[PDB]
């Protein structure tokens, strides 16, 4: 019943973190339409997370360990934003 | 001694595929300053989520 509804949760929060590192990936090799395609995800992802709530009864352990993944994607989010304001700077002067 | 006709057709020709790629560099840039902006807000909501997953 819901040992299915910790791991839901799990991938819930596993599912922001994985979309996070592929944007910054995506971002480190400059594929900008795919990372823009793929940015889609990532805002529904968290969106999911929004709609759904923390269960009840999980434990301190499974907390820990989603807690990791949420740091994680502030920690690549921030590597992010550094990489698209110099593309951004990169295109306004191909831009003109 | 190319035709003027001709090299105007490809003058254009050019013109336009610069046109193109200017156009499509503004629309990339407009979407990853708008992505560069919704990261500003994914961020805060983000950290809020961190501390109440360490609570308790």
């Amino acid at each position: 019943g819901s040992m299915t509804s910790t791991v839901e949760f799990i991938n819930r929060w596993q599912r922001i973190a994985l979309l996070s590192q592929s944007l910054l990936e995506l971002a480190q090799r400059g594929e900008w339409d795919l990372l823009l395609q793929q940015e889609v995800s990532y805002l529904q992802s968290i969106e999911t997370v929004m709609e759904k709530q923390t269960p009840p009864g999980i434990t301190r352990s499974i907390q820990d360990m989603v807690a990791g993944y949420i740091k994680q994607t502030l920690d690549n989010e921030q590597l992010l934003k550094g990489l698209l304001q110099q593309r951004l700077d990169e295109l306004s002067s191909l831009i003109g | 001694n190319a035709t003027l006709k001709s090299l105007t057709k490809q003058y254009l020709s050019v013109s336009n595929s610069i046109d193109e790629t200017v156009a499509r560099y503004k629309a990339q840039f407009t979407q990853l300053d708008t992505m560069m902006s919704k990261l500003n807000n994914t961020s805060s909501y983000l950290t809020q989520q961190f501390t109440a997953m360490n609570k308790s």
